[PDB]
């Protein structure tokens, strides 16, 4: 809808060049795409992600326009996040789906994403390895040879992400400044 | 001064749990802290100290629409206080404040100092209660006239499209609506979005948010800090420039000497102030602004040595054992990790004595009024330690 | 009879920041990463594939914007070009 | 615990001075007894964390010395208006105390009340400062002029010499932080060699009987206070009071071992409780339910520091609010401690004026804990 569309001529001339280098698409009429949105806003001892509903609405509308059917889960702990991931991997609609999206949005550290009851005394963490391990071929064979996009909005740490250095500063002319001896 | 010594006896005799009772700082300046008179204070980047009040030398009737003030109430003879003098506490009630707030509105085209103060991010308070005298007495040379003020109580006020008073001393609210730019929020922790944990967290977060400074920018800041430590007006002008770039933003004008040599580590090539790097420097400069002269002189003369970790750990022990901060407690101290001389002339003894703290037995009998000095003395000692690893 | 398939393949992760660094979110606007990704997908999905859209998102984050952050493409095991083909 | 008793305390709350401990007048009809130079007696305080309320001797101080005059009250100190009434705090200065002590000496043949008070080991205080009024106001309630609303006391000690303590030193006798309380009760709890199996429960059950009949508690405490400083023969009593009294002496009347003084300590710990509070506590005696309650109060006093700020306490990890708010000690005992608290966490929120009550309510729970183990 609000996403610029690929015309049939454009899509067919794209499909011509790298036909085997491109994942195949199940025709829209009978295909049933799926997607998952997990988002944590309220926490026990971690501040609340004010503005998360905006992202939920936007990503839901995007995955709708992309031909996927979104299922949103909100305010889960580590175990409940894992269990909803299991349930999503067990959805029989993946058997007739050509792809899927997994969008996780919460706080986080390097080890992983934060659960609802996360705390430095009682941590609630979902590791980077865990999602890949649960959505793989051995646990979700319904998506074998199918793209699985995982979008993660979280902090991978507590650092600023930037670094500051000094950066100040051959025509034969004269110096234009005044006030030298300062 | 001697008048500061006679004032504290009177304030201690009838000290009230009604609120924080500020003793007047100078005997000649006491005429300025009258009811309805104004005080300004620069921004307090901490909850464990606040910088000293600087006097504005103005009433309050000259910021509103009509120029009148109204009256002072509560002629309350506090009886004699011993060496035989009767004093009087004079109040202004919330009733009169509300009636005057609904009566006279804000003077909208006020650009003289109010605009000059919101350009500095300063907070503003009004003397809402005072303790003055009735008799003109002589002490044995010092003579004290009638009506002279020995102590006072303040109340903040905030401005904007509306002006109002805070009788409940809320430690959080600013007086002017600052540069509410990108109201972004991290997806991490940032510790809050407590007591003594807030102080360590304050100083740690402050030192951490300037870890993104190249080792040589950091060391330039540190070495030039020790240079401008001997120039208190340079410290104040630096604090003012930083508060201008922080609470208001905009272009910050260069400074000369080591003050500008520090400032070069905060401004970009355009001329604007990096908030996430200028705010810790302002925090530290304000932390030293409340320190005593001798303390910060000896602290500067201690920079070129690694002997701050010693001082920092000792002050950490002091504030660690000084809990609770409501009771006049006592603290022991190791004289083995130092074992140099640990006398009174010892550097750490002078650092703690001008810090409001009076060999084997706990020498320091911790006083509530000695929280703000010590709380600051620790903080500074930590930030300067964090500049160089 | 048995056949074998790769245990892990065709994955791709997109994190809102580099390791050890924070990510930023506006209370009214939302998370910067989510917004930038939604914009880049609404625009480039008709012509570009999922792999290139993420590099374009990163290039949008190239210049530090005060609260800068660099999204990372992590552990991508894609073997073909994944075009979403919007409209089909 | 009436509503009218609160306005005097509201008045005194505004200008509270760190000059000393300010006792609000206990009964408005009794205020004539809390006069300057007037005398108050209190039984011995076997603890430093609480003391029982002052009972009045109904005497000035000019009637125990050689001439009967008193002398004067000074410092007409208008405290200004406060719902708009100006009150006055009246003082007597240490100079007058010293001059009156040097002028009039001890009444050598004084055996009337001095002897009656040294026989109990009670401490004696004189009202050395006062807070009274000037205006007569009406709200139906009428409030007179000159009535006394608050006071400040100073101990005195006697013997071959008589003198005053204006600095209220809690250690000195008149006649010969949470861990400190734990240490007090630990010293208190240690002796259990004289309990076989039934003496403990006799003490407990007859306490729960005399907890519902407080004059028996008071007479028991009085007999113990007499037996402590003096010893001698103690007569038995009838009813549950005597059913307890029979449980302490093995010999005739000279019980020296430091074990009856802890029982007096505990009786004083209960003596400061409110009537209804200890009524429900008595109906709560017969159960083993002390570890929960005592540990709960311990966590409360553990997290409630500092005791100068109007602080708050939420709950130990498992609060068990499956009985909260019917009549359970945590709601009623803490509200009768002057503290308005709620069911949903943070449950415990109070003011410093509840230090002495709670500290006492805890104390009993520990001694009663040692009786039943």
């Amino acid at each position: 809808g609000n996403v610029k569309l690929c015309s049939l001529e454009e899509a067919q001339r794209i499909w011509k060049q790298k036909s085997a280098e491109i994942y195949p698409i199940m025709d829209k009429s009978s295909r049933t795409r799926l997607a998952l949105i997990i988002c944590n806003e309220e926490f026990d001892s971690i501040p609340r992600r004010t503005g998360a509903e905006v992202d939920i609405t936007g990503m839901t509308m995007l995955l709708q326009n992309l031909g996927y059917s979104v299922d949103v889960k909100k305010n889960l702990t580590a175990s409940d996040m894992t269990t909803e991931l299991e349930a999503f991997a067990h959805r029989p609609e993946h058997k007739t789906s050509d792809s899927t999206f997994l969008v996780f949005m919460s706080h986080g550290i390097r080890e992983g994403i934060c659960g609802k009851k996360h705390s430095e005394q009682v941590p609630d963490i979902l590791q980077l390895n865990a999602i890949f391990n649960m959505l793989n071929t051995k646990n979700c064979p319904s998506l074998k040879d199918k793209p699985k996009v995982i979008i993660i909005q979280a902090a991978r740490g507590d650092s600023p992400g930037v670094v500051w250095f000094k950066d100040s500063v051959x025509x034969x002319x004269x110096x234009x400044x005044x006030x030298x001896x300062x | 001064s001697a008048f500061e010594k006679v004032v504290k006896n009177v304030i201690k005799e009838v000290s009230g749990s009604r609120g924080d009772l500020i003793p007047v700082d100078s005997l000649r300046n006491s005429t300025s802290f009258r009811p309805y008179c104004l005080l300004n204070r620069k921004f307090s980047s901490s909850r464990f100290w606040k910088p000293r009040y600087s006097c504005v030398n103005l009433s309050i009737k000259d910021i509103l629409e009509p120029s009148a003030v109204s009256d002072v109430v509560d002629g309350n003879i506090q009886g004699r206080v011993m060496a035989s003098m009767n004093v009087c506490i004079l109040r202004v009630t919330q009733k009169t404040w509300e009636t005057m707030q609904h009566e006279r509105h804000l003077q909208q085209p006020e650009n003289k100092i109010l605009q000059q103060l919101r350009s500095r991010g300063d907070d503003l308070f009004v003397v809402t209660e005072v303790l003055q005298t009735k008799e003109e007495v002589q002490i044995t040379m010092v003579t004290i006239p009638a009506g002279s003020i020995l102590a006072f109580r303040v109340a903040q006020l905030l401005i904007g499209s509306k002006w109002d008073i805070l009788l409940v001393s809320d430690e959080k609210q600013r007086t002017f609506e600052p540069s509410s730019g990108d109201s972004l929020l991290s997806d991490g922790i940032d510790e809050e979005e407590a007591d003594f944990q807030g102080l360590y967290a304050e100083v740690k977060a402050c030192s951490s948010e300037l870890e993104s400074l190249e080792m040589e920018l950091r060391q330039q800041i540190l070495v030039n800090i020790g240079k401008i430590l001997q120039d208190q007006p340079s410290m104040e002008a630096l604090e003012a420039s930083l508060g201008q770039g922080l609470c208001s933003g905009g272009q910050v004008e260069p400074l000369d000497g080591p003050a500008g040599c520090i400032l070069e580590c905060l401004v970009l090539d355009s001329g604007e102030l990096v908030p996430e790097l200028a705010a810790p420097i302002f925090y530290l400069l304000g932390a030293l602004a409340v320190l005593s002269e001798t303390q910060q002189q000896l602290l500067a003369k201690a920079l070129e040595t690694t002997v701050l970790s010693k001082q920092l750990e000792l002050v950490k022990h002091v504030l660690e054992q000084s809990t609770p901060w409501q009771e006049q407690s006592s603290v022991s101290l190791p004289t083995v990790l130092l074992g140099d001389c640990w006398d009174e002339k010892n550097p750490t003894w002078v650092l703690l004595e001008e810090c409001g703290l009076r060999v084997e037995s706990p020498q320091v009998h911790w006083e509530p009024t000695s929280l703000i000095p010590t709380s600051a003395l620790y903080a500074s000692l930590f930030l300067l330690s964090s500049l160089g690893q | 009879a048995i056949k074998k398939a790769h245990i892990e393949k065709d994955f791709i992760a997109f994190c809102s920041s580099t390791p050890d660094n924070v990510s930023w979110r506006h209370p009214t606007m939302g998370s910067v990463f989510i917004g930038r990704l939604i914009e880049h997908m609404q625009e480039y999905a008709c012509s570009c594939d999922v792999e290139e859209i993420f590099r374009k998102v990163r290039f949008s984050f190239e210049q530090p914007d005060g609260r800068a952050q660099m999204p990372t493409t992590e552990r991508v095991t894609l073997t073909r070009c994944f075009y979403l083909f919007p409209g089909h």
